[PDB]
């Protein structure tokens, strides 16, 4: 019968790994680099868009930065139709719980969420897991400016800088080197790029290849503000910390 | 729907989904359990690879059921937290229909069922985690200590270890805990538990947690410069 | 049940509760609790049809407490209430309806205010000074219009709601047996064992 | 609008002795004032030394009976053909009926026969599946003609010895085979007399240790 | 729950000492209108058994279908289909028994009353009555609405208990059907005229009569009756 | 791969037959039925000295008339005795009355072969279920995966079940008392097991008419077990 | 018994010139008894207000349901929901339960902020759309309000003048209705300035 | 014409619970029996009361008497008398609407609780108390509970005052009477305490207390 | 080979193998005989056990008063099998108020076999069994296998050794289908059947499994010491 042609999607292995989660992780390995850099007063998510084309329509584009509410932000690595599944899951949770609640989704509460989401198609189904890592960058009045990471095992974790997609090792040893706790946005915003920069397999990093936001408490007064920077703002921010 | 049978009996006797999912638990970090004469402590270690970690708003080890039982684990984290849901979701269900709290017995005889059910389930695979469960019965001054495991049976312990290196800290509790006489104290108790994870963790800096549960819903996790004491104590003394 | 009366204080939510269970001819009781605690900062007085009310009052403890385990946080009385009121409006168009009324009586620890929350069988919210349900309020609410203060101390309170009481024991043709007064502040729930 | 249930008359009547147990109950069916049949069956031999009859609407009768006998050869199957004790088929006939409580059997259901220590034994069931066992007990349309007259004549109820006036009660004597048949017939005699729905004939059966014995007399046609 | 649109009235029988007889009248009526004036209410299952039926012809009808189901499926994979396992009376009515019930028990009755009149195989006679109710019950004689308000007196007087079955012939038997049929026409307001009837006999098997008339009927006193009361002319 | 309610070509259903080599694996139980009583014994068993073995459950009650021990993969014994007391609770609001010993067994064992692509495998345990009724008196039950049960005067179950077995034959006979068999199941599981028998490594329990089902207390065990080693020195 | 006059209160919409306005009573009432002078009945989404008169829970489950639509609108669109479009949601939602309908009587107004053109729209409570130029009515006093309205409205009218005729119309009406009252808001709104004036009324 | 009509009674004492129950059923004017078991025995340590449909209270107690012996199979303790009258309340609270008829008093004596009584209904009221009186004579039967309760009664004053509560409703409720059925509930399990005939013990209580002096004798 | 996973797969020569190894199953059971005169029916059963200490497996089942089976191969199958034999000879008494022939109990249990080896997921049934009874039409014996094939006997044996039994029946053709009124020289021959089955072991009395239907003989079970009489 359909036995015959069955992959086995949810099985462990002799050593105890999921197969498909670790062949999962490594097509995320080949996807671009997303980087979330927390800082006191804010958030920063860069990311880098694959090899692009001169007539790629870059401002109306998306691939790598999503919004999932007022107050939380993605950044994503791996296949981009499969987190978009993922990303309307996680608008409409967040909206369930505002029309329970009358609040505003807490940050790890999504994150929760989602991450049980993917777990689900590694123990039953029968379905191949979602090849995505998410970076989440997002804000509550409990916990203040978080950053995490969910992977295709549905496992998460918290994070005060961080990186997916291609070239992690060499990134997260950079980050480790220049990051500190009484860091700031426009600090945070520099060193994002300079990791972009060396790590990048291009041969050199330009506006046209980078998705950029900030996720703010610059706003007037007790409030936050997301910020999805234009093809030009990049640009701006280029010159201004001396990359090209 | 997906009914595929994923965990079979193999020539030998065995089924090797469940053997596996136990290869997974030896692979996770190392829990350890410990009882005293009034008190159960919970230790767990925290691999130093991840730094640059939010230790504020990452997933703890230990995690409280009720607010008289605590659920510590070795195995896959994503797994872990279905298992610790569910058990959260029939703590609350139990109080709704008994009136009473669940005993840390019955609470342990439900997870160990629910990881029995997954392996002989169609279309799915086992659980590759393995528990320990403390906690105090309500109106009870006895403590409590389980372990489950991915196939499904449980049993009480007065100290156990389970994931990476268990079996030498297994070793060092079987020589130093006395049955007789167990650790009166909390200091000792702890300290006993925080010394049988030295012999595997490697620093003693943020790679020890540390949860003491105590009678009547009384449960808090020690701190990074508390653990680091009872560290500084014991080689302090090692060293003769 | 029949009568539960809501006063929001300057520091504190005070909640009155009769007394009295009738099974038509007869009162089988006369020290009924007609409330649940949902959380140390969080208390849920209820009346409506027999049965309904401690199923729906439990039921709603029951979430309530496993939400405080999973997240280790206590929900702000808003979001208790907005949770209420949405099992509420759910249950109203359902097979069988919860015919059950409810305040909500809570002491916000992040805004360190009190909040009293009145929510009907239908799904209505209303945030109050002071409220009630049933033909309660047509007694004291013109007594409550008259003397009611946003800075009153719990004491004073309390007397006011003595003189509530007093003109429902005054006017009103059942016997309620008197009412369980209970106070929600900052320090958590206690109960007024002398009233 | 359609009404699903009818009601076809009868009535009938069990009484435990000391070693033995009768079940009688007239032959009579009707519907509102004609006759249906003078002679229609409605006590019946369940097998295990049991005997069963459900009055009321003869539809659901028929049911409950044929479901009971449907049990008890279920029972032999699935428990190695072992006898299903009166106390036991009492409490499976009450699951019987309890099952359709919200659409009930609209009948009044006695059984009889004898319990383990070899006694009489009858049981009676209201139409939701409420039981009860019994020494004594009528069933049906004339119900309320033949119990008063039982609670005299068997229990000896308002009855005390000459002499004492009212001070010592007359002994409950045990009563044989022979005397519980002669007030099994004048009660039928009587609620023949007095009800309309009850004449034709009577049938009684008779449970022993020896078996399961039939009895038939006739009653007036009128 | 329905209510019934075209209905068939009384349908009577009786047993005499070699078998049975049944009878019923060819009408259709359609409220107070009598419409159809050539439905077939007796309806033959083999050689053995006939099935009167009143009430709803719609349901009746139905019911006809169900019967030829039965002889259909009955004789699959049955080479004694035509002698040994035939279809009894007995296996035809509990069948029938068994619908009408559990109908009745889905609040969707056949709104009928059914007569199942036959032989068995060891030459019992079979007689008895079923109807949307589920309620049966058996008798020396049977009919069905009007039927057991006038035939069964009349019926009743030739045979009035078991042990006058044996004691009555074919002929004093049909005479008594014939008869009562003629008194259904005179009080009957929904009969009509025209009948059948059917004998199964254990010795001469089936003899089914189609097409006959009630005869034989007195009305010339009528000439004679003027007015309510006291109108002379 | 191939299907899980396969037959081999000698005619057995593999899946069945590979659950049997688990059991084999399993800890060793032992019944032995009398005029005065059945007799149930277990091996513990523990995988170390930290762990409290009064918390291991191998022997269980199903009902006041019925007991159960088990050997294999006791994780999956659970279901099975839930299912045992469920139908002995049921049958006895159903029909006022106790349930039949082998009535229960039959019960139990209509699940084993509900397994396909119901449950993804057979149990990877064995049942040895005893009890008492008046119809049969006292009896003992061996319920096996494949479906199949057998009464048995005396049976051994688990690692050392052969050898065991081989020592049944030669000591049960019709006039045992209750005493004698307790001293008989303590014999062979001292002879079997890997370690010293003693009350906290293994447990005995019995089923009476009078008395019901009883799981044996340690001290009283401990006698028994202090009676056995004085007799067998005692020739 | 008649659901939509339980908790009584009535919602009226104007146009202007470069301008709309919408209005409200406060009264929350089980039936005779007044429970709440502060419950608002106009709600906004981005730009696009929204009006609901009608059983209470209803007038909430309703805003908390078009406030989940529009987020998610938002989000997936990239920018905020037009008052014609937004017009269209409503009665799609509304329709939705045609069998088991909203107690409502829902009302759209808000300027187009391309096209700068000022909208108004009216429901009935399962759907039907009534896009009126001059005015809408809603409520337990939507007959007094067709009268004040009829009479009193103008086309054209300046902010500060329509203020006035709209304020008018709710309080005449209001005070003409046992169920409306306790209080009033009025929102004037312009192509990217919005003001929002509570009336003083009788409270009885 | 369903049965209907009763006196039952239940009470919390120093020694224990007293129940007691009249025996009548009556359907319509007509008394169908005057033998009627009005305490289900639940198990050796746990009564009920009948009052509302015999059916319903029958069926349903004895089903909860099956879940207790399921509970204390599973978890080897006996269970708890909240627990037992929540698991009853919770069943019929789901039926709550399709007409079952019930109300009934759950007495039970435990370690942790001691004695204990919790009145259930088919409404899905589920209340705690120390004295309930339900049925027809129920009115009755408080009279002489309230002026005569103390906690400090003896376990032979409160058997003969749940005996002579019943009695005064026997006599004033057409619908209540027959006989008079006692039980006393310890810790170590419930006692039968005798079926006494209401004709027989009428006479008996009124020439002993010299109450009745209304009625001739 | 290749073509024995699973029911669904016909082999190159156009065999089912997973029907075949469920006949081998029955190979592997203990013997049992049936036969039958006009008058009555009778099935004897060689029962088998673990060991010494072990009850005889029951190879007999009834099915109604009228008739009953005898199983050999897996006895759990025999049970769902004879369990449907119940409802379906119920079935017909309770609709009907007839009792069920023994050749159309033979045509359901064809039909319901034949499923199990169409379909993808299940399984053939492991066992054989021997139906007896007495019908409107006189005594009957069936012998029915897993592959569905359903046959009407005068005599016949299944199981291990039955060749032996079988050849005995087809030499007694002519004598036992004669013994009518006289059920107990029809057993005789029935027990001198078997016996032709049998090595190194002997019918005891715990060993021997008799039942008999016929025409005032409801279907009845002989075993213990009701069997020491033909020993
Ligand atoms: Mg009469
Ligand atoms: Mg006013």
């Amino acid at each position: 019968g359909s036995r015959r042609y069955d992959s086995r999607t949810t099985i462990f292995s002799p050593e105890g790994r999921l197969y498909q989660v670790e062949y999962a992780l490594e097509s995320i390995s080949h996807a671009g680099t997303a980087i979330g850099i927390m800082a006191s007063d804010g958030i920063v998510l860069a990311a880098e868009r694959k090899v692009t084309s001169t007539l790629l329509e870059q401002d109306t584009s998306t691939e790598k930065l999503y919004k999932l509410n007022d107050k939380i932000a993605v950044a994503v690595a791996g296949l981009t139709a499969d987190a978009e599944i993922l990303i309307n899951t996680a608008r409409i949770h967040a909206q369930n719980y505002l029309k329970t609640y009358n609040e505003d989704i807490p940050v790890e509460i999504l994150v929760r969420r989602l991450s049980d989401i993917k777990q689900g198609y590694t123990q039953h189904g029968g379905l191949r897991p979602f090849g995505v890592s998410f970076i989440y960058a997002g804000y509550d009045d409990r916990y203040g400016y978080q950053l995490y990471t969910s992977n295709p095992s549905g496992n998460y974790t918290g994070w005060k800088a961080i990186s997916v997609g291609a070239n992690t090792s060499a990134a997260q040893t950079l980050l480790q080197m220049d990051y500190k706790d009484d860091m700031k946005v426009d600090d945070a915003i520099e060193l994002a790029l300079k990791t972009l920069s060396k790590t990048t397999d291009s041969s050199a990093l330009t506006y046209d290849r980078l998705e950029f936001a900030t996720i703010r408490k610059g706003a007037n007064d007790g409030e936050v503000y997301q910020k999805i920077f234009k093809p030009q703002e990049i640009k701006d921010i280029l010159v201004k910390t001396g990359i090209t | 729907g997906y009914d595929r049978a994923l965990s079979i009996f193999s020539p030998d006797g065995h089924i090797f989904q469940v053997e596996y999912a136990l290869e997974a638990v030896k692979r996770g970090t190392c829990a350890v359990g410990v009882k005293g004469k009034n008190c159960v402590v919970l230790g767990c270690e925290r691999r130093s690879t991840l730094k640059l970690q939010d230790t504020r708003i990452t997933p703890s080890k230990v995690s409280k059921i009720d607010s008289h039982v605590v659920l510590s684990f070795s195995g896959l984290n994503a797994d872990s937290r279905i298992l610790i849901e569910k058990a959260r979701v029939e703590a609350q269900s139990h109080r709704l229909t008994l009136e009473d709290p669940v005993t840390v017995e019955y609470l342990t005889r439900y997870v160990a069922g629910v990881q029995q059910r997954y392996t002989q389930s169609g279309g799915v695979r086992p659980f590759g985690v393995s528990t320990l469960i403390a906690g105090f019965d309500p109106r009870d001054d006895e403590p409590k200590l389980y372990q489950t495991e991915p196939s499904g049976i449980y049993s009480s312990w007065s100290a156990q270890t389970i994931g990476r290196n268990s079996k030498t800290v297994r070793e060092f509790l079987e020589k130093n805990y006395d049955r007789k006489e167990p650790p009166a104290t909390v200091e000792e108790c702890v300290k006993l538990t925080v010394r049988s994870l030295l012999e595997v963790v490697q620093t003693g800096a943020k790679n020890i947690e540390i949860t003491v549960v105590k009678p009547d819903s009384d449960i808090v996790a020690l701190s990074s410069e508390e653990i680091n004491q009872y560290v500084t104590q014991i080689e302090q003394e090692k060293q003769e | 049940m029949d009568i539960i009366l809501g006063i929001r204080v300057q520091d504190s939510v005070i909640l009155a509760s009769s007394k009295a269970v009738t099974r038509g001819i007869s009162v089988l009781k006369d020290s009924d609790d007609k409330t649940r605690q949902l959380s140390p900062h969080t208390l849920m007085s209820f009346a409506g049809e027999a049965g309904d009310t401690v199923q729906f009052a439990e039921y709603i403890q029951a979430n309530i407490q496993l939400y405080s385990i999973r997240e280790d946080y206590e929900l702000s009385p808003q979001a208790v209430s907005s949770f209420v009121r949405q099992e509420l409006a759910k249950s109203i168009r359902s097979r069988r309806p919860y015919q059950v009324n409810v305040l909500i009586g809570g002491y916000d620890k992040k805004k360190n205010k009190p909040e009293l929350y009145q929510i009907d069988y239908l799904g209505t919210k209303v945030e109050l000074p002071y409220g009630a349900h049933g033909y309660s309020g047509f007694y004291t609410f013109s007594l409550l219009d008259h003397h009611y203060r946003p800075d009153m101390t719990t004491e004073e309170g309390l007397d006011l709601l003595k003189l509530c009481v007093q003109e429902l024991e005054k006017r009103m043709p059942m016997d309620f047996k008197g009412v369980i007064v209970k106070i929600v502040d900052k320090d958590g729930i206690r109960q007024v064992d002398d009233f | 609008q359609f009404n699903p249930y009818g009601d076809n008359g009868g009535t009938i009547l069990g009484i435990a002795g000391e070693d033995f147990a009768v079940l009688a109950g007239d032959t009579r069916n009707i519907t509102d004032y004609s006759i249906n049949s003078r002679y229609e069956p409605k006590v019946f031999d369940c097998g295990d030394n049991i005997v069963m009859s459900a009055n009321g609407f003869a539809a659901d009768g028929d049911a409950l009976v044929k479901r009971f006998k449907n049990s008890v050869k279920w029972y032999h199957f699935d428990h190695n053909d072992k006898k299903l004790s009166i106390n036991s088929a009492a409490r499976n006939i009450q699951h019987l009926l309890y099952g359709k409580r919200f659409f009930p059997y609209y009948v009044h259901t006695i059984i009889a026969g004898l319990d383990e220590d070899g006694k009489g034994a009858v049981y009676s069931f209201d139409p939701v599946g409420s039981y009860e066992r019994e020494q004594c007990r009528a069933g049906g349309a004339a119900a309320s003609l033949i119990m008063p007259f039982l609670d005299n004549q068997v229990n000896f109820k308002n009855q005390y010895e000459p002499g004492t006036n009212g001070k010592v009660k007359k002994p409950l004597k045990y009563l044989s085979v022979e005397e519980v048949i002669k007030l099994v017939r004048d009660s039928f005699t009587s609620a023949t007399e007095r009800h309309i729905q009850v004449g034709d004939g009577l049938e009684i059966l008779i449970v022993t240790k020896d078996g399961v014995r039939k009895e038939f007399y006739e009653l007036k046609r009128d | 729950t329905q209510q019934p649109i075209v209905t068939g009235t009384s349908v009577i029988s009786m047993k005499y000492d070699n078998g049975v007889i049944i009878a019923a009248d060819n009408l259709g009526s359609y409220g107070s209108l009598l419409r159809f004036n050539g439905v077939e209410r007796l309806i033959p299952v083999g050689d053995n058994t006939v099935v009167g039926i009143s009430g709803d012809i719609s349901d009746m009808q139905h019911i006809e279908r169900l019967l030829k189901d039965l002889v259909t499926e009955n004789a699959y994979d049955n080479p004694l289909a035509d002698a040994e396992e035939a279809l009894e009376p007995s296996y035809i009515f509990e069948y029938l028994a068994t619908v009408m019930y559990q109908r009745r028990s889905k609040m969707n009755p056949l709104w009928n009353a059914i007569i199942v009149a036959g032989v068995q195989s060891n030459g019992d006679q079979f007689l008895r009555y079923v109807n949307l109710l589920g309620v049966t019950y058996s008798s020396p004689t049977l009919a069905t609405g009007f039927g057991a308000h006038m035939a069964n007196p009349l019926l009743r007087k030739v045979v009035d208990r078991e042990s006058d079955i044996p004691k009555t012939t074919v002929q004093v038997a049909e005479e008594a059907i014939v008869n009562a049929m003629r008194v259904l026409y005179y009080r009957d307001a929904r009969s009509s005229r025209n009948f059948s009837l059917a004998i199964i006999d254990k010795n001469t098997g089936l003899t089914f009569k189609k097409n006959l008339q009630v005869e034989n009927m007195k009305w010339d006193f009528a000439k004679d009756i003027k007015g309510y009361g006291t109108q002379k002319i | 791969d191939r299907g899980v309610s396969t037959f081999s070509p000698e005619g057995r259903l593999f899946q069945v037959e590979y659950s049997l080599e688990a059991i084999k694996l399993g800890s060793t139980a032992i019944g032995i039925a009398t005029k005065e009583g059945v007799v149930l014994g277990v091996e513990k068993r523990a995988t170390s000295p930290l762990l409290e073995s009064d918390s291991i459950e191998k022997i269980v009650e199903i009902d006041r008339h019925i007991g159960c021990a088990m050997s294999g993969l006791t994780a999956d014994a659970r279901s099975m005795i839930e299912h045992a007391r469920t139908a002995a609770v049921t049958h006895n609001l159903y029909y006022d009355e106790d349930i039949n010993v082998e009535s229960l067994t039959q019960s139990v064992c209509d699940l084993a072969l509900r397994f396909g692509e119901l449950m993804s495998r057979p149990f990877g345990v064995a049942l040895l279920i005893a009890g008492h009724d008046a119809d049969d008196g006292y009896q003992l039950f061996h319920a096996e995966p494949s479906g199949t049960f057998y009464r048995y005067n005396a049976k051994a179950i688990g690692s050392g079940s052969e050898g065991a077995q081989a020592e049944l034959l030669n000591e049960w006979h019709s006039s045992l008392t209750l005493k004698e068999a307790e001293l008989l199941v303590l014999k062979i599981l001292k002879q079997v097991m890997e370690e010293k028998l003693d009350e906290n490594n293994a447990q005995l329990s019995c089923i009476t008419k009078q008395d019901g089902f009883k799981i044996y207390d340690n001290e009283k065990t401990a006698e028994l077990i202090k009676e056995l080693k004085e007799k067998e020195a005692a020739e | 018994s008649d659901p939509s006059s339980i908790n009584g209160g009535i919602v009226v919409a104007m146009t202007g010139k470069d301008c709309v306005a919408i209005a409200c009573d406060l009264r929350l009432g089980s039936q005779s008894l007044g429970v709440s002078n502060k419950f608002e009945k106009i709600f906004h989404y981005g730009h696009v207000f929204l009006g609901i008169t009608g059983l209470a829970t209803d007038v909430t489950t309703l805003n908390e349901m078009f406030r989940y639509k529009t987020n998610l609108y938002k989000l997936k669109e990239e920018r905020a929901i037009e008052p014609e479009t937004f017009t269209q949601l409503v009665s799609s939602s509304l329709y939705e339960r045609r069998f088991g309908p909203y107690f409502v009587g829902p009302v759209v107004a808000g300027i187009n902020s391309k096209s700068g053109k000022p909208f108004i729209a009216g429901f009935d409570l399962i759907g039907c759309i009534d896009e009126a130029k001059d005015f809408i009515v809603s409520g337990t006093a939507s007959d007094q309000l067709f009268g004040m309205c009829e009479s009193l409205y103008e086309p054209n009218l300046e902010p500060e003048d329509l203020f006035e005729t709209i304020s008018q119309a709710l309080l005449n009406a209001a005070d003409r209705d046992a169920l409306s009252g306790w209080g009033a808001v009025v929102y004037i709104i312009k192509k990217d300035e919005v003001v929002k004036r509570y009336l003083k009324m009788r409270q009885d | 014409k369903i049965a209907h009509g009763a006196t039952t009674l239940a009470f919390r004492f120093q020694g224990g619970i007293i129940v007691a129950v009249d025996s009548r059923a009556t359907a319509g004017n007509w008394v169908a029996s005057q033998t009627v078991k009005k305490v289900i025995e639940i198990n050796p340590f746990l009564l009920g009361t009948m009052a509302g449909g015999a059916a319903d209270c029958q069926f349903w107690e004895t089903w909860l008497g099956s879940q207790c012996r399921l509970h204390e199979l599973r978890e080897k303790e006996r269970i708890s008398v909240a627990a037992a009258s929540r698991i009853l309340s919770n069943l019929v609270y789901q039926y709550k609407g399709a007409g079952l008829s019930m109300g009934t008093m759950i007495c039970g004596y435990t370690r942790k609780e001691g004695p204990t009584i919790y009145y259930v209904d088919s409404d899905g009221t589920r209340l705690k108390g120390d004295i309930f009186c339900v049925g027809s004579g129920q009115t009755f039967a408080y009279g002489v509970l309230d002026s005569n309760y103390k906690w400090d009664l003896s376990v032979e004053d409160a058997l003969y005052l749940g005996k002579r509560s019943i009695l005064a409703a026997a006599h004033r409720d057409a619908y209540s009477g027959g006989s008079v059925n006692l039980y006393h509930v310890t810790e170590d399990g419930w006692i039968y305490h005798g079926n006494h005939d209401v004709g027989e013990l009428f006479w008996k209580v009124k020439e002993e207390e010299g109450s009745f002096n209304n009625v001739i004798g | 080979n290749n073509y024995d996973g699973d029911t669904v797969t016909f082999s190159p020569t156009g065999r089912l193998f997973q029907v075949e190894y469920a006949l081998e199953a029955i190979k592997q059971g203990s013997v049992t005989v049936g036969l039958r005169s006009n008058t009555h029916a009778v099935l004897v059963a060689l029962k088998r056990n673990a060991d010494e200490l072990s009850s005889y497996q029951k190879k007999i089942i009834k099915c109604d008063e009228h008739m009953g089976l005898s199983l050999a191969g897996l006895a759990p199958d025999a049970r769902v099998l004879s369990n449907y034999l119940r409802q379906q000879c119920n079935y017909s008494s309770l609709v009907f108020n007839r009792k069920l022939a023994v050749e159309r109990a033979g045509h359901l249990l064809c039909d319901k076999a034949q499923k199990n080896t169409q379909s993808y997921g299940g399984r053939p049934y492991g066992v054989g069994l021997l139906i007896i009874g007495y019908d409107k039409s006189g005594a009957h014996l069936l012998e029915f296998q897993p592959s569905g094939n359903v046959t009407e006997l005068y005599g016949t044996a299944i199981g291990a050794r039955s060749q032996g039994a079988k050849t005995y029946l087809e030499r007694t053709l002519d004598t036992f289908i004669k013994i009518d009124g006289n059920p107990d020289e029809l057993i005789k021959a029935g027990v001198e059947a078997i016996s032709q089955s049998l090595r190194d072991e002997s019918l005891t009395v715990d060993n021997l499994s008799i039942a008999i239907v016929g025409k005032d003989t409801p279907f009845t079970i002989y075993d213990g010491e009701a069997v020491a009489k033909y020993i």
